[PDB]
C-alpha cells in the first residue's frame, strides 16, 4: 500500500530507541564520513 | 518500527586511487528508524571532504545514469553557494525527507538524490526515471519547490541524463 510520512512524522521518529543504537551494516571500510 | 514505502540505500562516493569503484555502497533500509540510525552515525555534507558524495537511491538503483532505471530519466538540479549563508544541511535532509516519506505522486518515478561537494559550489539533485514524462517531472518538481522553500531569486532546473554527458541544457525550469 501507499506509505506516506510527512516531514513531521519523520522528524517525529528521529529520537527513538532504535533511532538512536547505531546502524548495523560496518564493513571493513576505511572512509571519512563516518561520524566520530 | 516504522516501515518505508520503499527500501532505500545509501551509497557514498569519495575521491581514491580507481574509476568507478570510488562508490560505495554503505547500507540499505526501509523503516524509519533504521534511516535516522544511518543518518546519526555519519557525517552531514558540511563535514565531507571536497568531491565527495552522498547518494540515495532506490534499492537495486545504482547512483549513475547508466542505470537501467536511469536511463531515459533526467534530474532536478539545486546549486547551492559554499557560504555557510546556505543552509546546506538541512536542506540535504529535506530532500531525504521528502524521498523517503513519498512526498510525491508519481513514487514510481524518483529513482533517488545524489549531493555533490565540489570547489566552486555544491549541488544537490534529484533523479527521476523518465525525463519525457513531462507530468512526472513537474508535478515532482513543485513538490521540491514547495518544500523545500528555495525563494524567488532560486530556481530548479530539470536536466536530462543525456545532456549531462557532453553548461548542461535544461528543458524544465520552475
Amino acid at each position: 500500500p501507499h506509505m506516506r510520512y510527512s516531514k513531521v512524522d519523520l522528524l517525529a521518529l528521529r529520537y527513538e530507541g532504535k533511532s538512536r543504537q547505531c546502524s548495523t551494516r560496518l564493513e571493513l571500510q576505511t572512509l571519512g564520513f563516518w561520524k566520530i | 518500527k516504522h516501515p518505508l514505502m520503499n527500501v532505500w540505500t545509501l551509497w557514498y562516493l569519495e575521491n581514491d586511487r580507481s574509476w568507478e569503484d570510488m562508490q560505495n555502497e554503505i547500507t540499505s533500509f526501509d523503516t524509519v528508524e533504521d534511516f535516522w540510525s544511518l543518518y546519526n552515525h555519519i557525517k552531514p555534507p558540511s563535514e565531507i571532504k571536497l568531491g565527495s558524495d552522498y547518494s540515495l537511491f532506490k534499492k537495486n538503483i545504482r547512483p549513475m545514469w547508466e542505470d537501467a532505471a536511469n536511463k531515459q530519466g533526467g534530474r532536478w538540479v539545486i546549486t547551492l553557494n559554499k557560504s555557510s549563508k546556505t543552509d546546506l544541511d538541512n536542506l540535504w535532509l529535506d530532500v531525504l525527507l521528502c524521498l523517503i516519506g513519498e512526498a510525491f505522486d508519481h513514487s514510481d518515478q524518483i529513482c533517488g538524490a545524489v549531493i555533490n561537494i565540489r570547489g566552486k559550489s555544491n549541488k544537490i539533485s534529484i533523479w527521476t526515471a523518465d525525463g519525457n514524462n513531462e507530468e512526472a517531472a513537474l508535478e515532482i518538481g513543485h513538490k521540491l519547490r514547495d518544500a523545500l522553500r528555495l525563494g524567488r531569486n532560486n530556481s530548479l532546473q530539470y536536466q536530462l541524463h543525456k545532456d549531462t554527458m557532453v553548461n548542461v541544457k535544461s528543458i524544465y525550469t520552475l
